[PDB]
RNA sequence: UGGUAUGUUC
RNA sequence: AUACUUACCUUAAGAUAUCAGAGGAAAGUCCUACUGAUCAAACAUGCGCUUCCAAUAGUAGAAGGACGUUAAGCAUUUAUCAUUGAACUAUAAUUGUUCAUUGAAGUCAUUGAUGCAAACUCCUUGGUCACACACACAUACGGCGCGGAAGGCGUG
């Protein structure tokens, strides 16, 4: 035979660290003084963030993103930083089915199997990844520009020109309104 | 009439130019245009005809500058005139290719040195070629190929055969996706040493003697002190492959697996988004790595598939900041990004900024004074808004230091510039078809002092009182400025300012607009009036 | 040699594979057109009389 | 009385 | 392989050592397992012929390379032509000097080229033979061990 073949190896058996996919972040070590929507203004400018949660009492807490790269981002981006005095641990996690999956598992001892989160379906072509938005559009979809985004909650929304004014907008609503005690996130 | 005035009456040739000529990005009319050209000259010789040959260089150099990353243009454009025959040609179209990818770009490299081989004919410098050759590009992953070149030029060229052992050492480690290859070259290069003293072709004396226990000047029976030596050899070149094969085979799994697009298409063509992701993610693992080269490689291996886009632009920019310490550098990156990418505001943004901390403010009245000239000294009028306050601010910034204050306590008058402030009334002053009417009065709001504050209160707030735009006044943003305006003033007292909010301000507005206005005034009046909520709840209701 | 104008196949045409092409050297004879042997043969007539 | 070459048939 | 089909060809002549002598088919020709002399080739074979054939008692050396490194060594010297405008020096049509514009060609090089010189590293090659570790020589030097390489000369 030839002295030059294609190499071969195992699959890893597939839990929450070695999902390609996975783009939920465990955090661990909250401070029990801090809800969802205080956290959810920590984790919201590394992405578009389907869903923030935190257990009653147990204190951590899980931010799902829509991307691998938006997740990755944060957890370089906060790790170890305070959360309300608290440093904070960041690491792979699964969801919430998944998580009731796996204590029920855990209790009759049997398998745990987990299972791969879904993926977007390549090639979009619209999506620039770890970008966001906030709130007529006659788009050219000319490529520098981002001809399609994700809504904040969910649904699908073209980006437009004009979200560079409502963001800075949005943003001076809450240097004001959130200084009197509105908001406290 | 010749082939050239047949070819310049045809019906084709006006239609093809004259579309090429209205859409001057859009490359396909410019590849038909050029295809149509080349094609009526039926056989392209050293007698055809000197206006059509000079028509077909004006041709393909022009789009050369329009599009100057087509690598495979700058190939034919070259191979065209070396078929003409003049090589001094072909040699400028190849360095003039090189210097549009800042000479890191592996398939101008590979064909300016197979074209190299047969015209240099003076043997250092068709060597001094290769090393210079591969300093730029020689890291690249598929960089595979250039070493085949390097290595069939040293072993027909050089007698000595050392220079082979002393490049092929240096492949031996460089991750490429062809690494085997190479092994299997030493295996074998090895495999046919016959006697002690070639192995010092493969390193030197001491270092056998000393670490792997060989004595090269062994007299006595020389046979089994060779086999185990080879043995020995071959065991250190298998540590040493097996770094290697670990370093391709992470590379290539998570990275290069994933990147299907290698080559700049055209500024209309998209890139899938899992592309952008495995190139972001790339481009961090190579930073990590700490080799310069190949960080400067693969951003430029990086713009290939999206030189049109700006978040490598701005990515390449940032690194040369922070992680090498060099606004030079990055400065020329992003200046070099105003030329291919499409959007431009985000890199006019951090460009501007990049600039005032290299102490440059020349050249940013130049920029400033390129954006106000590409409006038509009309910059108060654009659609986008992102534009004009950028703008605004740099050049803000600049008034302020070119001319001394107006006001007291050296209080720097931002927007109160007669200059400036005409182009914040005229943006003003179209209401509705504009875009970013609150934010540039809100920022308008914040001078805080008692000649500032009359001055900003006569001129923007009186005024759009006294000419009822109703676009400003059902505006609940309008009037909570102007109420914050006169409420953090630092001359007046308490009582001063919540008589004129309450007695003078809120009675001005309507009684129709109350809808509008309620939710924005309240807010307004729970933050800082709680005893005088209801005054205001019993004047709308 | 991407090409083969012989009537070989193209294993058969590797092996007539070159050398290297020949460096250049500067000439130290006469360009071609300044090659001539002697003009100005001096006339006979002279070495009659003395 | 020949040679080399070509292609078909078996 | 056979066979068949076509297509392309089917030719410069002459000679085989020289000179002299005897014979055969007055001038010449031809020939003589005829005879002298010269020449040339092969093969044997010799010359007191001439030159050359590497430490191990040691880590060398000789011959020839490098299309090898130091090396951007050290010292010199090179990098277009025409047209038009502008300032400019001036004995001057504006000769000199600088800046831009149109056209024409244009081996790459300037870390080059050329001059000089040195160190280092490495390749190929050889009887790394035998007996010796020795007081020689004016006719200056036993050329009086076996081979090998190359020529010079002589004989058969």
């Amino acid at each position: 035979m030839s002295q030059f073949i294609y190499p071969v190896q195992q699959q890893p058996s597939l839990n929450h660290f070695t999902d390609p996919n996975n783009t939920t972040v465990f955090i661990g070590g909250l401070s029990s003084l801090v809800t969802e929507d205080e956290l959810r203004a920590y984790f919201q400018p590394f992405g578009t963030i389907v869903y923030v949660k935190i257990p009653v009492g147990k204190c951590c807490g899980f931010v799902q993103y829509v991307d691998r790269l938006s997740a990755e981002a944060a957890i370089a981006g906060m790790q170890g930083f305070p959360i309300a005095n608290s440093r904070v641990r960041l690491s792979w996690g699964r969801s919430a089915k998944q998580t009731a999956l796996l204590q029920q598992a855990m209790l009759s001892n049997s398998l745990q199997v987990q299972q791969q989160q879904p993926g977007l379906q390549q090639p979009n072509y619209g999506y620039i990844p770890s970008s966001t938005c906030e709130a007529n559009v006659s788009s050219t979809m000319l490529p520098g520009c981002q001809i399609l985004n994700y809504s904040n909650p969910q649904q699908v929304i073209m980006q437009g020109s004009e979200a560079v004014v409502n963001s800075t907008n949005a943003m001076l609503n809450r240097l004001e309104q959130g200084s009197n005690g509105f908001m406290f996130a | 009439m010749d082939k050239y005035t047949a070819l310049i009456h045809d019906e084709n040739f006006s239609t093809l130019t004259l579309n090429v000529s209205r859409y001057p990005k859009s490359l396909a009319y410019w590849e038909k245009l050029l295809n149509y050209i080349v094609k009526a000259s039926a056989p392209i010789c050293k007698s055809t005809e000197p206006q059509l040959l000079k028509l077909i260089r004006c041709t393909y150099s022009s789009m050369l500058n329009e599009f100057p990353y087509l690598e495979n243009y700058y190939i034919d454009f070259a191979l065209l005139e070396y078929k003409l025959g003049n090589v001094s040609m072909s040699h400028k179209i190849f360095q003039r290719g090189l210097q549009a990818f800042n000479q890191r770009s592996l398939l101008l490299w590979t064909s300016y040195l197979k074209f190299c081989n047969n015209v240099i004919s003076h043997q250092k410098q068709l060597f001094k070629k290769y090393e210079t050759a591969e300093e730029y590009v020689g890291l690249h992953f598929f960089s595979g190929e250039f070493w085949d070149l390097y290595l069939e030029q040293i072993s027909s060229r050089c007698t000595s055969s050392k220079k082979y052992w002393n490049v092929l050492r240096k492949i031996l480690e460089i991750p490429l996706h062809s690494f085997s290859k190479f092994y299997a070259l030493w295996l074998q290069r090895i495999d046919d040493i016959m006697d002690l003293k070639q192995l010092s072709q493969l390193t030197s004396k001491d270092e056998l003697l000393k670490k792997l226990k060989i004595d090269i000047n062994y007299s006595g029976r020389k046979g089994p002190y060779l086999q185990d030596a080879k043995k020995k050899l071959k065991k250190i070149t298998k540590e040493m492959y097996m770094v290697v094969q670990y370093q391709v085979l992470e590379i290539y799994s998570i990275f290069e697996s994933k990147i299907y697009i290698n080559y700049y298409t055209s500024p209309e063509t998209l890139v899938s988004s899992d592309e952008i992701e495995t190139w972001i993610k790339y481009l961090d693992y190579t930073i990590t790595l700490q080799t310069d080269s190949l960080t400067h490689l693969n951003f430029q291996r990086a713009l290939l598939p999206l030189a049109h886009y700006d978040l490598v632009w701005i990515k390449y920019s940032k690194w040369l900041i922070n992680s090498k310490n060099d606004l030079l550098g990055a400065k020329n990156v992003l200046l070099m990004g105003l030329k291919f990418s499409l959007k431009k505001t985000e890199i006019i943004k951090l460009l501007y900024s990049v600039i005032c901390k290299l102490n440059e403010y020349v050249l940013l009245r130049n920029l400033l004074e390129k954006i106000e000239s590409s409006y038509s000294d009309n910059v108060e009028n654009v659609d986008d808004f992102e534009i004009f306050w950028d703008y605004l601010q740099f050049k803000t910034f600049c008034q302020n230091s070119l001319y001394s204050s107006r006001y007291s306590d050296s209080q720097s008058n931002g927007l109160l510039n007669k200059e400036l402030f005409d182009k914040v009334w005229k943006r003003l002053s179209c209401k509705e078809k504009k875009s970013g009417q609150e934010i540039l009065l809100n920022n308008l709001v914040q001078f805080y002092s008692k000649d500032t504050v009359e001055f900003v209160e006569k001129n923007i707030f009186q005024k759009i009182i006294e000419f009822g735009w109703e676009y400003y006044l059902q505006n609940g943003m309008f009037w909570n400025c102007y109420c914050r305006l006169i409420y953090f003033d630092t001359s007046r007292s308490y009582l001063d300012k919540r008589q004129y909010i309450v007695r003078k301000i809120w009675p001005q507005i309507d009684k129709k607009f109350a809808q509008s206005v309620l939710p924005s005034l309240t807010e307004f009046c729970e933050s800082y009036f709680p005893e005088e909520m209801d005054t205001l709840e019993e004047m709308f209701t | 040699m991407n090409y083969n104008l012989s009537k070989y196949p193209d294993d058969v045409s590797r092996l007539f594979k070159p050398r290297p092409p020949l460096s250049y050297k500067r000439p130290t004879d006469y360009p071609y057109a300044k090659r001539q042997t002697n003009p100005n043969i001096t006339g006979v007539a002279n070495l009659l009389s003395t």
